[PDB]
């Protein structure tokens, strides 16, 4: 009675709630419904999201694992890689284009081998490493520049991230949920 | 300062890696360029929530006996 994409989700959410990715909270949005996931993310320690804890959501198409979900922030986060509209910036989450001039490999497409495991692991690719030649948030990425090259003196990117990291604070306490601070915390 | 650790892949493999703690990033991508073909400027390895820079080594990040890294690729087109 269950579809080919519904086993195909039942079988990502089961192993991702028993073998979480670290710092990844996963559930569904509507009990009845395998195609919409909350994604509840910490923000690491040892780094200036330290503390946060953010909120995406995983919308699936019909005939997944063929075609890609989405992957947005519901409340957006600053970032060169994140676009404005909350969708994240890569390039798995688009159908291979089949041009051999493009030089893509299958591994940087979407593809029925690709995972949710993988999309989070390249979500977090991505926050480590802005991408200011091709960014998906041209103002966040001049900030961002403009903060590394001026070693931290113009604060005002690491005070975007505070402030986004605060605001998550109210959200974390309706959810009962303590943000772990040490690498011990963060890895349980 | 021996220790062993595990680098997941993409494909769901487990490489277990000799290392020392001193060791370099550096010197663990090259380890896994002799082991799968990666080129280290590609690799990406991932400790909790944190991408690894070449240049530190692993007690800076305080990676201990047994840990477990995550190699993905670098991200390309933006
Ligand atoms: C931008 O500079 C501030 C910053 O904290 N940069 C970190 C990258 C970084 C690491 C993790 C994330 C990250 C990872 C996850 Cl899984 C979730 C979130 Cl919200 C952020 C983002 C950036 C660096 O590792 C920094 O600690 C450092 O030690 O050099």
């Amino acid at each position: 009675q269950m579809t080919s994409s519904q086993k195909a989700l039942m079988l990502e959410l089961k192993s991702l709630q028993e073998e979480p990715v670290e710092g990844f909270r996963i559930t569904l949005v509507d009990e009845s419904d395998l195609y919409n996931w909350e994604v509840a993310i910490f923000g690491p320690p040892n780094t200036l999201y330290e503390g946060g804890y953010f909120k995406a959501h995983i919308k699936f198409p019909i005939d997944y694992p063929y075609s890609p979900p989405t992957f947005r922030f519901l409340t957006k986060m600053w970032h060169p890689n994140i676009y404005e509209n909350g969708d994240v910036k890569i390039s798995i989450l688009h159908p291979p284009v089949d041009d051999p001039q493009s030089g893509e490999l299958p591994s940087e497409r979407w593809n029925p081998t690709q995972n949710v495991r993988t999309i989070l692991l390249s979500v977090i690719s991505l926050l480590n490493e802005p991408n200011t030649f091709s960014p998906a948030n041209v103002d966040a990425s001049v900030m961002f520049r403009k903060w590394r090259d001026s070693k931290g003196k113009d604060k005002e990117y690491a005070e975007i991230i505070r402030k986004q990291v605060s605001a998550t604070k109210a959200e974390a306490e309706k959810d009962g949920v303590k943000v772990p601070t040490t690498l011990a915390e963060y890895c349980i | 300062s021996h220790m062993q650790i595990f680098v997941k892949t993409l494909t769901g493999k487990t490489i277990t890696l000799e290392v020392e703690s001193s060791d370099t990033i550096d010197n663990v991508k090259s380890k896994i360029q002799d082991k799968e073909g990666i080129p280290p400027d590609q690799q990406r390895l991932i400790f909790a929530g944190k991408q690894l820079e070449d240049g530190r080594t692993l007690s800076d990040y305080n990676i201990q006996k047994e840990s477990t890294l995550h190699l993905v690729l670098r991200l390309r087109g933006g």
